[PDB]
């Protein structure tokens, strides 16, 4: 009963790495999720200086 | 015409009006139905099952 209890464990640990293979095949296929395979870009630094340049239209005269 | 010089100064400052014609509506913000989602942080995280999972470990 102890080999019956560590062959279920071990067969569910089995078909959990299975899964989570395909899981991160199927992530990394097409770039879905956030976590893993993800490059993240941001727009900060463009909406940072369109931001600049709209404050520096007020400040333009004399 | 009776009509007086401005000053050296009077058409290069700020001039507001009322217009006859509408305004243009602001542009809504984009709308993405379908972006790439990340966990949220109010999603539960329960223990994982079988520890690692990762060679032997738990």
């Amino acid at each position: 009963e102890k080999s019956l209890h560590y062959l279920y464990e071990e067969n569910e640990k089995a078909q959990i790495r299975l899964l989570e293979d395909e899981v991160r095949r199927k992530m990394s296929e097409r770039n879905d999720y956030q976590a893993y395979y993800y490059r993240p870009s941001v727009a900060k630094y463009h909406r940072i200086s369109k931001e600049a340049a709209d404050e520096l239209e007020a400040l333009r005269g004399d | 015409f009776d009509w007086d010089r401005p000053s050296y100064g009077y058409f290069s400052r700020a001039k507001v009006i009322q217009s006859a014609r509408e305004a243009p509506k602001k542009e809504e913000k984009v709308s993405y139905p379908d972006a790439t989602p990340g966990l949220p942080e109010d999603y539960p995280k329960p223990p994982a099952k079988y520890g690692s999972r990762f060679h032997w470990l738990e």
